[PDB]
C-alpha cells in the first residue's frame, strides 16, 4: 500500500488539499525513512516537506497522521546535525512539546523520542528545548506513584530523552533545569528496569561531569549508595555509566571522595580484575584519585587490600589501564604515610614499576620516577635507603634509571640522575 | 548512551 513511494510521490500525496490523501503519503514518508539500508533523509529535506510534517503534528483530530509525521520528524533529527537543524527550524519544537500532552500514548512516546533526538544534537539545541518549556510536561509524564504501571518501552524513552537533557558541556545544562529534573532522575534510578538504570547512570555521570558544585548537587541527593549498588551490578551497561559518575565523584573535594567511600564503594573495587578493559581503566582512574586524597582515605585503600589489586593491575594490564596504576602510585607515594610506603614495597610494588621503565611513553617514566623518589624518601627515613637500592637493583630497575639519563625530554633525565646519585653511588 | 535514534519498528 504505502510500501516504497517515490519522494515525488509522496510530495503530491502531501500537497493534494485532501488529509486521508495526506495520511498516506505521510506514512509512505514514515517507511521510506524507517528502513535499514540509507534513508533518504535529505532527499526528504529537499523536498520541502519538513513544514508540512511539523503542520501536520498540530492535527488534532487526525491523531494517526499526528503519528506519522512524528514519526516521521524523529528519524530526520536522527541524523547530522544539519539535518536536525532542518528539523528545529520548521518550528518542530513547540510543536512536539504540544505533543507531549496528546491523549494517545503512541502519539506522546513518539514526542518524547524527537525532543531527545533535538536535545542530543548539543548544548544549544538542549537549552533550547528547555527555553521551550519542554521540562514540565515531561516530568508530568510521570507523576504517578509507582513507575510499574507504566510500558516499558516508554518508560525507557523518557529516561533516554532525560539523560540527553543532561548531557553535554559548554556550557552545562542550565542549574535550575538540572534542579527540577534530577528528584524524578532519582526515581528512575531506583526503577527495576536494566535499560533504564543504565539511561539514568548516563544521565547522573553527565551531572557529575563538571565542577565541584555539580557534583555537589548530585551528593546532596543522596544517589551515591545507589550508585554503589548499581556499580555490582552483572549488566555491564550499568556498570559502565555507574562507574563514571564514582569516577566524577571523587575528582571533587575530599569530602565528596568520603561520601563513596563511606557508601562501600571500596569493597567492589577488586572493576579491577573486570575483564572489560575500560572497566579496568576507569576504575583504576578512579583509584589514583582516591590515592591523591587524605591519609586516612589512603588507609582505607589499604584496608580493602586494594594495593595489591593495583599491583595486579601495575603488573598485566591493557598498558592504558597501567599508566592509571602508576599514577595511582604516585598520588599514594605523595600523599601516604611513611608505614603505608613501606607496605606498598612489601606487597611487591617495585618490580612491576620497574619493567614499565621500559615503556616508550614519557609522561608514564616521569610518573614512575617520580613515585620511586618519593619511595627512596621513606626509605631515608627510615635508615634505609641502601636496602630498597638493592631490590631495585637485583630486578634490574638500575639498569632502567641509568639508560635513563640519555632520555631526550629534560624531565626526565635530570629526574633518574637526581635517584642515581643520591642512592646509588 | 547513543546521542540519536532513528525508529524502526
Amino acid at each position: 500500500g504505502t510500501v516504497n513511494w517515490s519522494v515525488e510521490d509522496i510530495v503530491k500525496g502531501i500537497n493534494s488539499n485532501n488529509l486521508e490523501s495526506q495520511l498516506q503519503a505521510t506514512q509512505a514518508a514514515r517507511k521510506l525513512l524507517s528502513r535499514e539500508k540509507q534513508p533518504p533523509i535529505d532527499n526528504i529535506i529537499r523536498a520541502g516537506l519538513i513544514p508540512k510534517f511539523v503542520s501536520f503534528l498540530g492535527k488534532t483530530d487526525c491523531s494517526p497522521i499526528q503519528f506519522e509525521s512524528a514519526w516521521a520528524l524523529t528519524n530526520i533529527a536522527s541524523g547530522t546535525s544539519e539535518q536536525t537543524k532542518a528539523v528545529v527550524d520548521g518550528g518542530a519544537i513547540p510543536a512536539f512539546i504540544s505533543l507531549l500532552a496528546s491523549p494517545h500514548a503512541h502519539i506522546s512516546e513518539q514526542a518524547v523520542w524527537a525532543l531527545g533526538n533535538i536535545a542530543g544534537d548539543g548544548s544549544a539545541f538542549r537549552d533550547l528545548v528547555i527555553k521551550h518549556g519542554a521540562i514540565d510536561p515531561l516530568l508530568a509524564l510521570l507523576a504517578v506513584p509507582d513507575l510499574s504501571t507504566l510500558a516499558c518501552g516508554y518508560l525507557r524513552n523518557l529516561t533516554w530523552t532525560l539523560s540527553n537533557l543532561c548531557r553535554n558541556k559548554n556550557p552545562a545544562p542550565p542549574l535550575d533545569a538540572v534542579e527540577q529534573i534530577l528528584p524524578t532522575l532519582v526515581r528512575l534510578l531506583h526503577h527495576n528496569d536494566p535499560e533504564v538504570l543504565a539511561d539514568s547512570c548516563w544521565a547522573i555521570s553527565y551531572l557529575t561531569d563538571g565542577p565541584n558544585e555539580r557534583i555537589e548537587m548530585v551528593v546532596k541527593k543522596g544517589v551515591v549508595p545507589q550508585l554503589v549498588k548499581l556499580l555490582g551490578a552483572t549488566e555491564l551497561p550499568i556498570v559502565t555509566p555507574a562507574l563514571r559518575a564514582i569516577g566524577n565523584i571523587v575528582t571533587g573535594t575530599d569530602e565528596q571522595t568520603q561520601k563513596v567511600i563511606d557508601a562501600g564503594a571500596l569493597a567492589v573495587f577488586p572493576l579491577l580484575t573486570n575483564p572489560k578493559t575500560n572497566i579496568q581503566k576507569e576504575a583504576t582512574w578512579t583509584m589514583s584519585n582516591i590515592t591523591a586524597g587524605r591519609q586516612d582515605q589512603i588507609q582505607q585503600v589499604v584496608n580493602h587490600g586494594l594495593v595489591p589489586f593495583l599491583v595486579g593491575v601495575l603488573s598485566k594490564a591493557d598498558f592504558k589501564t597501567q599508566k592509571e596504576a602508576a599514577w595511582a602510585i604516585t598520588n599514594y607515594t605523595s600523599g601516604g604515610t611513611v608505614e603505608q610506603i613501606v607496605y606498598l614495597v612489601h606487597c611487591g610494588i617495585i618490580e612491576p614499576l620497574m619493567n614499565l621503565l621500559s615503556a616508550k611513553d614519557t609522561k608514564i617514566i616521569q610518573v614512575i620516577l617520580d613515585a620511586i623518589s618519593n619511595i627512596f624518601q621513606a626509605a631515608e627515613k627510615l635508615g634505609e635507603t641502601e636496602k630498597l637500592s638493592i631490590m631495585i637493583e637485583e630486578c634490574g630497575g638500575l639498569d632502567k634509571i641509568e639508560a635513563l639519563q640519555r632520555h631526550e625530554n629534560e624531565s626526565v633525565y635530570k629526574a633518574s640522575l637526581n635517584l642515581i646519585e643520591k642512592y646509588f653511588s | 548512551n547513543y546521542w540519536k535514534r532513528r525508529i524502526e519498528v
